[PDB]
This record gives structure tokens, C-alpha cells and sequence, in this order.
């Protein structure tokens, strides 16, 4: 994936975080589990759900056939009425299918960044108090009970109290 | 070592999308933009109904053949379904002029109402009682004619005089009517039916004149008749008068149609499909839809609100990020 | 201790944009593509001026009805503006043939001119000063006729002969020009004008025939006439010669136009609107549009060179950053 | 926003940088302000016009409705005409208003992108010479003046002549 | 110390592409997806020829004018190829009435077979055998006619009898098929060739009717004839019969075609180009194109599977990197 | 360019380097030279070939005009024929050179996209062990031979076993 992040050197995702789109996992001596970031998850959904009411609302004209018989003597505006009709529907056709194809393209890439970004986010606060391991994952040099696993989570982490003990 | 990792949702999803990098792949949420499903039949829209032509032709309905008198009267419909093997049709030979342009300007519409244009009264000096053929039977008399039209002839005594008829459509529908011109198959039958003399069948309105002489030839026997008529409509519209002037071969109006159109579009369907007691807000030609996708790969010819017509078989968008369980 | 900061730019807008991710989004620098202004006026193009066609149809304007004398003689047009309730049009009853391939080819042309075709001369052995009714009034003479036209009939006492003409277009240019039949509306009237026998009207070009007989009826009274006169058109292309022959019922051509084509594409607008001395590159129905953008929201109908026509009301592309001041 | 930096890690703009689109803000003993950046800036300007040119210039065709009248025995093709005309109306509605749609979103980004590229050739010269502060600024752990800011902005720093420096 | 980089590929590119963001863009590896070469020829589509109608017309060549003898008989084609000033046409001057439906339905077709649909034995008490005239000359006799008709006339010093034909279409295939009515420039030539009477030419079949009388007038003098012929064409369907019958002024039919019309694309192709002995799958009026490229500025017109005809002068897509040497 | 790298924080590409669209130069005392990473690039293929072969088979249809001819009494079906054949034309030739414009923007992102990830992917193992210099390259704190410069580009380098000389 085009960002790198989403499989991978984040290979594989979590069936064990239901509550979202991306997260985290912690591990610590309290405990362990798997919880999702709402605000960047939200505003993905709203991202998307915008995006596909957007495509839904600009795609809701149609173009309507017609019932009309021409006779054998109308062979001429006959077929230029097949004509008009299957160049339509080539036409249509073509938007669809394509626009599909693009904006799935860029969808998992709006996925992948918001993956990225998160995991920048995290890594710009720990900096030397975590050991990165390059996967997503942080191995803390210090001791990180919940209300630090919050910490991080939050965006209000605090490099300066555990500066201290990761030198150690 | 106390550990935190970022990471992304997955799920026991198998649905496939595909994008300009790489096809068939596997997302964790995805949204189906185009139907492909249909019931089978024909329902009512706006709760109309539609009008089942059933052995009928739009030709048989509309002239008054005598085996459609199913559908003899006024009539509703949503839209109009004409099954693809009705025999009853033109039962007599002939040519019915500018039908393309009649089968459209009927399906403008969605009510008639029938009424006697002309009583076969107002023809003086002439036979209304004959103008029937074994061409165009009905169901009980192997001899009839259409229920719209009629044959006149001249009386076993006298000339076929000069015969006039005017009405004038001081309603508020524009009508639609009919009339013909007989040709025979020959100077024999022309005499026995019409006399002698230059024969012809003028009308007038104050927006079109139509004249016609007969053109008198024997051609291959169709319901056995080697004689023919030449089929006409028009639309009467609101205000105007026609007027009706002959000395013989005259098909004359009897009944008419007056016609309200339909300023939403309707339709003409030819089909096998059952009508059946269901409402509807997107009816095709090869069935009703019920969904709110946008686009749909079941057919370009409908009626309401169908969703846009494409050739895709799919066209499934994805929410969600690649499944990676 | 010493800080530098990467940051982005900021200002006062409050002008917002669209995207598939989120709508109504402030941004610092957009771009209107679509314009919705317009004067509601006719104006010059290519500095050649409209035709305004006065409280006539283009069927008064090109028979020559006396009441279209303004507009009578050569005229130079970039489009021409045909008002909705113009009065004076075919003043005697009857059709115009193929009337909307005329409308049409009339639009296509740019300027005419108006020349004697055949002269009263042209015809032996008839009255051409006769040839007046009550139903094509003047201003000042409440009986006339079409100023293109001649209404030719038998002198007194005298039987209406064969009568010939001939023209050979040894121009460059194109000659549209006009002829009818009358149709009285009984035998007396009939025999009054043209005398008895079967009457006919024949006309020949190297590539076209024409060949019709009087259908003697009564229709609907128009302007006092139960009678009728069926119109017709043609266009003499250069080099070749159009003979015309006749015995009787013959409305025949008098005065016809010199007729040169466009190469852009003509317009004729039906529209209330003024014609005021200005000039334009883009004239829509609606009113002339003054812009560079290249979509417009204003009309679909237009000359000179307009921009695309699309049903948004904003079209607004994003150029600089979200604005967070 | 896709790549995080505007509104954003980076929240908010700054009124006051009012000769560009991108850039710096510095604080040294010597004095403070705001100097855009015109490589980054001069060549995103030049992409948005070549972008906002071309889709004018590819847009630069119109389809012609006509004038012409249809009998009453010509409502097939009247129809037929109506129906062509609005088809083609429906279709360049479609390509104009999800064109505006699509491309606004890619502007964006872009703007986003080009910021983010400015925060990290900044963030890999200085290195452990600042502090981070993750929000688009950086605190000097040494003295730097205004020859040094401009070092900082032509990608031309010198990491040594400041490791005496952080030290503490 | 040691190093190691990450970097990208370069080369001696000069190949440039455009973005939305800036245009003549080096890049190191692109294609090309618009074709803009042809061989200026008419080839073999699917093996099969096209027809070379050389100098005739296909008026010419399906009326069967005398100087379009090398085009008599049977025919297979894949496409029609017309020259812009092929001079054997309709000799006698006249209207090939829908002239255009016809043109058009051959070129729904791709083999026709001659045969004699009504030999001159049919017609009782006539002279088939004169029937000839100098404005449809052969390249040996300077009076002929054309191969595919008859011009019936009056025996020296009897009268034009009723004649009479009939036809039953008991083939598979759908039979083209011609005739004509005489219009003479007067009364004497009327009479020196069919006598007196007000004469007509009737056909029939289970589908259609024709009817028309002659309409006598001088009209201008076109290869020297001042007379006239209408030309009609149709198409006897398979079960159906045609019958023929009249008293003066027919141009019977005589041989016709077997027409049989696949569900092609057919095409008519107007150039000079040279037909050559080689194959095509793509083959466009302004030349064939060989090329596995999905667009192409040559020509909208075609036959065989072409790639889609855009007005792009080139199409190149990026593949590989920008190139920075 | 849009992620950076490309035009660039690493300016120029290598002519050097004929194996590949995206890889590595390394120099140390047995050598120097260039070598293409093929799992980066193979998959840069694939994806390009994937959208090329998508948009050529998306536009596999023909809009087909018609040879035709109308009477000087058809001017308006004439017309309305032409109008019609201009129609599509303008529409497919605006959907095919746009959508070139396009995707030939997002073809360069891709490639800047995929040596950004390269460039990271080193970096995630070298560390401290290397120092940047911003420019794609990296500069060993230590001694790496072939064997280990191959560690880096099957991306199992080891931090682990240069610290000691990291120091130094
Ligand atoms: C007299 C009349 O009105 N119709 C009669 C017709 C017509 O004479 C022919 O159809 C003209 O060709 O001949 C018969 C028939 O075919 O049924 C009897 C029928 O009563
Ligand atoms: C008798 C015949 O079949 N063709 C003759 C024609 C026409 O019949 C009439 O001129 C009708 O215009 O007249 C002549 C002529 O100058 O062309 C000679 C020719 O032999
Ligand atoms: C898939 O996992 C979902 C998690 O939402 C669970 O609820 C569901 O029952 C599972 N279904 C199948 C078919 O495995
Ligand atoms: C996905 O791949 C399977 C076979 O691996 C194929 O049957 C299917 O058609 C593909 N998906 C689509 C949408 O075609
Ligand atoms: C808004 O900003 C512009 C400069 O970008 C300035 O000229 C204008 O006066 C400002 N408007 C107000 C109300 O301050
Ligand atoms: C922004 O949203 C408001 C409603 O909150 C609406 O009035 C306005 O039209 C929107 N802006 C645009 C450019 O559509
Ligand atoms: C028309 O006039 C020219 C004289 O310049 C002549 O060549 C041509 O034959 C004439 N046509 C007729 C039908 O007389
Ligand atoms: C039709 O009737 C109305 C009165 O009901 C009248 O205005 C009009 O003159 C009548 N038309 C004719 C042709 O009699
Ligand atoms: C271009 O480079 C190729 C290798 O890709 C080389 O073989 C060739 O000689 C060069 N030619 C030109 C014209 O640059
Ligand atoms: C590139 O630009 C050059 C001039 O700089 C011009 O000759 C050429 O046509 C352009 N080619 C493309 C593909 O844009
Ligand atoms: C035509 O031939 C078939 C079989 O020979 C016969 O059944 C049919 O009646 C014939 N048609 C006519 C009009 O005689």
C-alpha cells in the first residue's frame, strides 16, 4: 500500500479490534488489549460516507430509452436512434466503472495514511523513551501503566517524566 | 517490556473489490451500487394500472376490431403492455398511415374516452346497414367490421350522392379519430358498391386537408380480399371543426377517442410478463426493480424512478481497508 | 532559546469549496468556472445585426403577406428573432408544406434578396390583377394578397388557356421560391376562376416534379374562407431551370428570394426580448452572456461562441490551502 | 488532512506569512518574523494554474441545441431530439461537477503534502540539535542566529558545527 | 566511511508526457496509445472483397444502365466503394424515389442474386421488344435501356391492354426489386405510345400498395429528355406475392436481385482510394489501419473492429519515472 | 514531487543503475557500485501494468458513425446526425485526454511514493548506526562490508552487532 503502512511493515491487522478502523494494541504488567481511535476513525467515516453519497448524488440522472417502431422505410433514423442510445449507455458505462476503479484506488490509500499518521503521531511523542521494532509496535524503556497507555492515546504524553528511567 | 503498537482493523470478510492497481481485492467494507435483481411481472405505478392489450394490437384496439371488444370503452393506464404474438389486429387489408407516429402519440397518453363522432345518421342518401366483410369476423359472427369505422354504400336504387359531415370539438381534449378509403379489386365491384364516376373523400379542418381518390386494383388475396382500404388517424384538437365531404369509397368515422396526454412520458411494452395486483415505483420491460442502488444491469426501458442503466455486472465500492486476518 | 516553525499561509476568505471527503470547506484561493449572468437583450454578432421579424412568422415575412411590407425586399441577418404572438402570418387558409424543413433552411442562410421571377407578363391569355381577398388584407386596402404571389384567374368571357413559364438560374446563388393550389371550396366557385374540365397545376427542374389537381371541397371557415390554398417551397439551385405549366388553380410565383447560405450555424429564436445596438460574441434565448468562463447555467440555445452549458448553479475549483486564520 | 500536517499537527496558519503559500517562522536573539518559501511555493503555483488551465482547456468544447420545430407527425424524432440533448447535458453536468469535486480533494492534499515535505527536510537536518515540540516547530538546543536561519532554509545547516551545543 | 543510498532509475529518455500539474514532463519509460498511421488503400475485411463500383452509381449499378454491364449478376462484398465522380447513373432523367432508405439498405447487405423476376413474356398484347433511347446508351449502341426493367409500349396499331404480373416469393430470401412510371413531355408522345385514356400503374403485395397515373408535362431537357421517369424500389419479403397491373405507362420490372443481409455493419464508402489484394481487420474510409492501439485520430468512419476515434493528436501514458540524468 | 523523494530530497536518479526502477548505490573499502531492489520494483510493474491494461480495456468500445445520406428535405435529422457523432466525439476525446492528465500526475506520486517507502525501510534498521545527511544516503558509524551490505537490502541488517562501534 502506497503509504507503506497497511501490509506492509504493519503486515496484517487486528480481528481483535472491533470498536474501529485503526488503534491500538497495548501490553503492559496490568493487563493488555485492543483499542480503536475514534476522532481519526470518525472523520474516515464521515471521508467516506461523504465520498459515496457525493458519487450517488452526482451519478442520479438517467438516460431513458424509448419504446418507439420505425418502419422499413426508416432504416436511417432507426439506427440513429440505436446508435444515440448505445452511445449512452457506452458512455455511463464507462464513468462507472471506471470511477470505481479509481476511487477504490484511493480509498485504501486515505487508509493507509491515516494508519501512517497515526503511527507518526505515537512515535512523536515517545521518541527515546520507546524502542521502535519498525512494526508498528513500541517496547517502552520505561514503566507505562494505563493512565500512561491513555497518555499516548490522548496526545498528551510527557517525554520529560520517563527520560529518567529509559537511559536506564 | 510494556509494549504499544498501531494497527488497523480486520474481520472474517471475503468481499472482493477491485482497483486500478490490483484486481480481486480483499476489504474489510464495501457498498454494492448497482442492482441486479427484479421480480418478474408487470405492477401498477402512481396506482394506476396498466392497459393488457391481451390478444389485442395497439391497430386492433385502437380501429375497433371485432374480437377486441374485451377492450371497447374508455380506458386508464399507467403504461401499456402489448404481448408479442396478438393476432387481432388490421383484419381487413390495408395500410394504416403514419402507424409509428400513432403507436408513439398513443403511448402520450393515459386516458380515452370513446363516443360517437359521426352517428351513421349523418350520412344522407347512403347505406350504413351493409359495410361488412368475412375479413374481420367477430367471436359470434363470421361477418363483421371494425367498431370504430363504417362501410358505407350506396343503396340498391339510387346514385351514391354527395354526403357531408362536420363536428365541431368545442371540449377541452383534443380526439383522436380514424376513417379509410376503399379500394376494390376491380370496375365490377367499384359500380355494385359506389356507381359510376370520378369517386373521392375529402376532409377539412382548420389546420389540415386531406383528399384521396380510390385506387382501383386487384392484389394478393390477404384474409381472403384482393380489394384493400387505406387506414388514416388524426387529432381533432380543441376549438377546431372537420369537416367530412364524399361521393363514395368512404370509410367514415363512427366512434373516436377523446384523448388526455400525459405530461409525465408512458410507455409501450412488448411482453410475455404477467400483470399482477402490486404497486411499483420502477417498472422495466423485463420487470419491476425495488431498490435504492443508483445503477442497475437489468434493462434501459422503464417507466418512474429506475435507477441508471449500465452494462457492469458489478460496480462495488470500497469503505473499508484491505483484510489482512 | 532560538525557535523556528514551518507553518502555511492564512487570510480573510471565507469562500468555501466541495470535495468527494467533505463539503463546505474554507479555503484561501478558489476559482469560479461557471458563469449565471446575463443581459437580457438581442445584440450584434460578428457586428451583423438580428432580424427582427415585427408581429410576423417567418411564413408572412417569406410569402410577402401585405401586412409584413417593413420587412418586404433584401435582408442581412446573424440570427433572427420571430416574436410568440406575431400576428400576420399565412393570412388565406391553407398549409405550408414541409413548412419546418423551411423554417430551417431559412435559418441556415444569412442574407436574401428579393427578385421579380416571373412577371405577370409570364402568363398568356389570364388576368394576374384580379387575384384579391378580404382574408390578406393591407393596412389601407382591407382586401389584398401575398406580394410574392399571384393569384391567377380566367379573364370574362374567355376559357382559362394552358399557361407557361420558364426560369433558368443562371446566378450563383440559390432561389427560394413559392407557389400554391387553390381549392375552392364548391364546383361554382371553381368554374367563376378557372372554368371547368380537370385543372391542374405541373412544375419541372432537372431534379425535381411537381404535379397536383384541385380538391374541391368546404372546410372550416379561416378568416371567412372555406376555401383553402395548399402552400408549397422549393429551392432553384444554380444552374438549372424550373418550367411551370398550368390549366387552371395555379397561385403562382411572382417575386422569389436570391438565397445565400451560412457557413456558422443560423439560429431563429422565439423570445420577447429587446434589440438594443450593442455588440456580442455569445447570444443565448435568454440574453447574451459577457465572460471567459467555460461553463454557464443560462441556456442550452445560443450562437456565436458560448460557454458549455451544465444545470450547476457553482462550479468553484479550490487554488490555494484550507484556511485556518 | 491526508498527510497530517495541515490542520493537522500543524494546526493552524499564519496570517502573518503573507509572501507565500509555505515557509518559516523563526525566533533568535537578533529578532523574529515569517519568510515564505518560494521553491516550494513558485512550484506549486505553477502545478494549480497548469491544473486549473488544463481542465478549462479539456473543457473547451460545447455541445449545440437547436432550434428546430417537428410536426405533429414528428414527435418520434422530437423525442428523439429532446432526449439526445439532455443526454449529453446530463453527461457533461456529471464530468464538470465530480471533476470539481475530485480535484478539490487532490488540491488539498497536495497543499498538505508540499507542507509536510518542507517539516521533514527541516526535521533531517537538525536531528538532535532541536527539540521537536510536534506541532511544526523546533526549539534550538544551541545559538542560532540569522545566517544560521538562513542555513536552516537553503538545506544547508551543518549538524557538527552545532553537536558541541545540545549537550544540555 | 561506508555509505549506502536509495535512489531511482535514469536513462537517455527524452520521451515527454503531460499531468494536470505541469506539462512536457521527461519520463523514463511511457507508451503510446493512439494510432495516427494508415495505409491509404481498400483492402479484404475478413477476407472478404469490396465492391468497386468504378464509373457507375449505385443507382446506376442496381437499375442495370447499360454502360454498368461489368457490375451484372451476382455479387458478394464487404463494403461498397463509390467513386466521387463516377458519371453511369440514372440515364433517363427522373427520381429514384427514397433514394436514401435505398442507399442505405444495400449497404445493409453482402451478396445479391440476379434473376429474372418477370420476363416480357408476362406482359399479353404489348411491345417489349422496343423500349430504347438514345440518353441510355450501351458502349455499342448508342439507344438502349436499362438491364433490370422494361419499357412497355403500344403493338403499331392495337390498344394498350390491361396487363398483368404476379410474383409469389416462395425463397428463403428477400427479393429487391424495381419499376417505374413514364411521365411523357405531352399529349401526342402519351398517345403515340400507350393511346388514349386516363391510364395508371398499380402494384400490390400482402404489405403494400402502389398506385399512380401519369402526370404529362414538359419539364427541362436532361440527356436530351424532356420527358420524365420515377423510379420506385422495394422489398418483396419471403411468403409474400407481388402483383403488378396496368394499362400504359409502366416501366415493368424484369430481373431483380436475391438479397441477402447478415447482421454486418455494412458500409458505402465515397473515395478514390485503390482497392488492393491485401487483408484488414480495420478498414476506415481515409484508409486501413494496422495497430493493436485503442485510439485513433484518422477517421470516425469504418468497418471491422477499429479502435475508438478521438481528436487527440496524442495519447501517451506514463509509465516509469520522471528522468533526472 | 509529492512525497518528496523523487526531484527531491533526492535529487537526480542514476543512469548507473540499469537493472531496476527503484534500488540502492552503496560504497565501502571492497567497492562501490549500484543495485536495483526487484521486489519493489516488480510490484511497480505489475501495478502499472495493471492500470494501463485496466484503462485500455475500460475504453474497449467504439462509438461508430454512419456513411448516410439526407435529402435537401432532411436538413434537420442531417443535422441532429451530426450534432449527435460531434457529441460523443467531444465527450470520449475529453474523458481519454483528461483521464492521461490524471493518472500520469498520480503515476509519478506512485513511483515518488514507492522510493520514499525504500528510503524508510533502510532507515527503520540502520538507526543510530547510520547518519542521515537527508539525501537518501546513509553514512555507517560503522564498518559495513558486502555481506553486509547486503543485510540492508534483504532487510535483515541486525542493529544489534554495530552499536559498539556506533559509539565511535
Ligand atoms: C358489400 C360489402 O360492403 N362487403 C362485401 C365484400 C366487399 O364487396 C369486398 O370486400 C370488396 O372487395 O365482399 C364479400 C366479403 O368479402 O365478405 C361480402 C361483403 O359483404
Ligand atoms: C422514343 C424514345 O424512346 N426516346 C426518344 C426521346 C423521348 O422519347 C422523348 O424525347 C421524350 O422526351 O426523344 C428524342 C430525344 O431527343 O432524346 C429521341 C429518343 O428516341
Ligand atoms: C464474522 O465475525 C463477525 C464479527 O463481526 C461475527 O459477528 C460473525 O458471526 C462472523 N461470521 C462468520 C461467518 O464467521
Ligand atoms: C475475483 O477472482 C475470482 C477468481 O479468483 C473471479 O472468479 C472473480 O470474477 C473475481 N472478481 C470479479 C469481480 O470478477
Ligand atoms: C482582506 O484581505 C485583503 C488582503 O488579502 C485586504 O486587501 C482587505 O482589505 C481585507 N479586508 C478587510 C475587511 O480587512
Ligand atoms: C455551504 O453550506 C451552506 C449551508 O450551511 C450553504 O448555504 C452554502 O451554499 C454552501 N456553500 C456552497 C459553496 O455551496
Ligand atoms: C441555362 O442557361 C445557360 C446559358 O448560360 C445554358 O448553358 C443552359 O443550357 C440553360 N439551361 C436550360 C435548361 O436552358
Ligand atoms: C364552433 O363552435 C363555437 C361555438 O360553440 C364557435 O365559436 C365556432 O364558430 C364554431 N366553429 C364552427 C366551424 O362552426
Ligand atoms: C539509449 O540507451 C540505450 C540503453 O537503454 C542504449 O543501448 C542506446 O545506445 C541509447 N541510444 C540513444 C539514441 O540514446
Ligand atoms: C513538448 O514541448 C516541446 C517544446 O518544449 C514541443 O515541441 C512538443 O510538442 C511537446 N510535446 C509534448 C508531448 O507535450
Ligand atoms: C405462394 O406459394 C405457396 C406455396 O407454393 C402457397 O401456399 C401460397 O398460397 C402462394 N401464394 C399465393 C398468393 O398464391
Amino acid at each position: 500500500g502506497i503509504f507503506g503502512a497497511i501490509a506492509g511493515f504493519i503486515e496484517g491487522g487486528w480481528t481483535g479490534m472491533i470498536d474501529g478502523w485503526y488503534g491500538y494494541h497495548h501490553e503492559n504488567s496490568q493487563g493488555s488489549g485492543y483499542a480503536a481511535d475514534r476522532e481519526s476513525t470518525q472523520k474516515a467515516i464521515d471521508g467516506i460516507t461523504n465520498k459515496v453519497n457525493s458519487i450517488i448524488n452526482k451519478m442520479n440522472t438517467q438516460f431513458e430509452a424509448v419504446d418507439h417502431e420505425f418502419s422499413n422505410l426508416e432504416r436511417r433514423i432507426g439506427n440513429l436512434n440505436k446508435r444515440m442510445e448505445d452511445g449512452f449507455l457506452d458512455v455511463w458505462t464507462y464513468n462507472a466503472e471506471l470511477l470505481v476503479l479509481l476511487e477504490n484506488e484511493r480509498t485504501l490509500d486515505l487508509h493507509d495514511a491515516n494508519v501512517k499518521n497515526l503511527y507518526e503521531k505515537v512515535k512523536s511523542q515517545l521518541r527515546d523513551n520507546a524502542n521502535d521494532l519498525g512494526n508498528g509496535c513500541f517496547e517502552f524503556w520505561h514503566k507505562c501503566d494505563n493512565e500512561c497507555m491513555e497518555s499516548v492515546k490522548n496526545g498528551t504524553y510527557d517525554y520529560p517524566k520517563y527520560q529518567k528511567e529509559s537511559k536506564l | 517490556s510494556d509494549k504499544i503498537c498501531i494497527g488497523y482493523h480486520a474481520n472474517n470478510s471475503t468481499t472482493q473489490v477491485d482497483t486500478l492497481l490490483e484486481k480481486n481485492v480483499t476489504v474489510t467494507h464495501s457498498v454494492e451500487l448497482l442492482e441486479n435483481q427484479k421480480e418478474k411481472r408487470f405492477c401498477k405505478i402512481m396506482n394506476k394500472a396498466p392497459l393488457d392489450l391481451k390478444d389485442c394490437t395497439i391497430e386492433g384496439w385502437i380501429l375497433g376490431n371485432p374480437k377486441c371488444d374485451l377492450l371497447l370503452g374508455d380506458q386508464s393506464w399507467s403504461y401499456i403492455v402489448e404481448r408479442p404474438n396478438a393476432q387481432n389486429g388490421i383484419c381487413y387489408p390495408g395500410v394504416l398511415n403514419e402507424l409509428e407516429e400513432l403507436k408513439a402519440f398513443i403511448g402520450s397518453g393515459e386516458r380515452v374516452e370513446r363516443f360517437e363522432m359521426f352517428p351513421k345518421s349523418t350520412w344522407a342518401g347512403v347505406d350504413t346497414s351493409r359495410g361488412v366483410t368475412n375479413a374481420c369476423p367477430s367471436y359470434t359472427i363470421d361477418s363483421s367490421f371494425y367498431r370504430n369505422l363504417v362501410w358505407i354504400v350506396k343503396t340498391d336504387s339510387a346514385t351514391y350522392p354527395v354526403i357531408k359531415g362536420t363536428y365541431n370539438n368545442t371540449g377541452t381534449q383534443p380526439i383522436l379519430y380514424f376513417w379509410g378509403v376503399h379500394h376494390p379489386l376491380d370496375t365490377t365491384v367499384q359500380d355494385n358498391l359506389y356507381g359510376s364516376g370520378d369517386k373521392y373523400v375529402r376532409m377539412g379542418t382548420e389546420s389540415m386537408n386531406f383528399a384521396k381518390s380510390p385506387e382501383i386494383a386487384a392484389r394478393p388475396a390477404v384474409n381472403g380480399q384482393r380489394s384493400r382500404i387505406d387506414y388514416y388517424w388524426s387529432v381533432l384538437r380543441p376549438g377546431e371543426t372537420l369537416n367530412v365531404e364524399s361521393n363514395g369509397n368512404l370509410i367514415a368515422p363512427w366512434y373516436a377517442y377523446k384523448f388526455v396526454s400525459t405530461n409525465k412520458k408512458g410507455a409501450v411494452f412488448k411482453s410475455d410478463l404477467p400483470i399482477e395486483n402490486c404497486d411499483a415505483t420502477c417498472q422495466t420491460i423485463t420487470g419491476v426493480l425495488r431498490t435504492n442502488k443508483t445503477f442497475q444491469n437489468v434493462s434501459p426501458l422503464w417507466i418512474g424512478e429506475c435507477p441508471k442503466y449500465v452494462k457492469s455486472e458489478s460496480l462495488r465500492l470500497a469503505t473499508g481497508l484491505r483484510n489482512v486476518p
